[PDB]
């Protein structure tokens, strides 16, 4: 859960951690799991 | 001085947003300069005896 820092309809990634770093532009895909 | 360069280039995209890493003292120029210095007086040396 989570009380502050995210909001309604916002979009966090669980897969491809170890290929990003924030402040870049990136292709998005909706991951199966 | 030119491997702690490319070391700092090479560990410099993975830091976190807003850290850039300066260089505020160096004493390579000075040697640089100081041999430089010393290569164009030998040229200046051998022309002018020349």
């Amino acid at each position: 859960l989570v009380t502050e820092g995210l909001n309604a309809g916002d979009k966090i990634i669980t897969e491809g951690l170890q290929f990003v770093q924030p402040g870049v532009e990136v292709k998005t895909v909706p991951a199966k799991n | 001085a030119k491997a702690i360069r490319q070391t700092i280039a090479n560990l410099e995209p993975f830091m976190p947003q807003g850290m850039k890493v300066v260089y505020p003292y160096d004493t390579t120029p000075v040697v640089s300069a100081s041999i430089h210095e010393v290569v164009k007086t030998l040229g200046e040396a051998i022309l002018l005896v020349f």
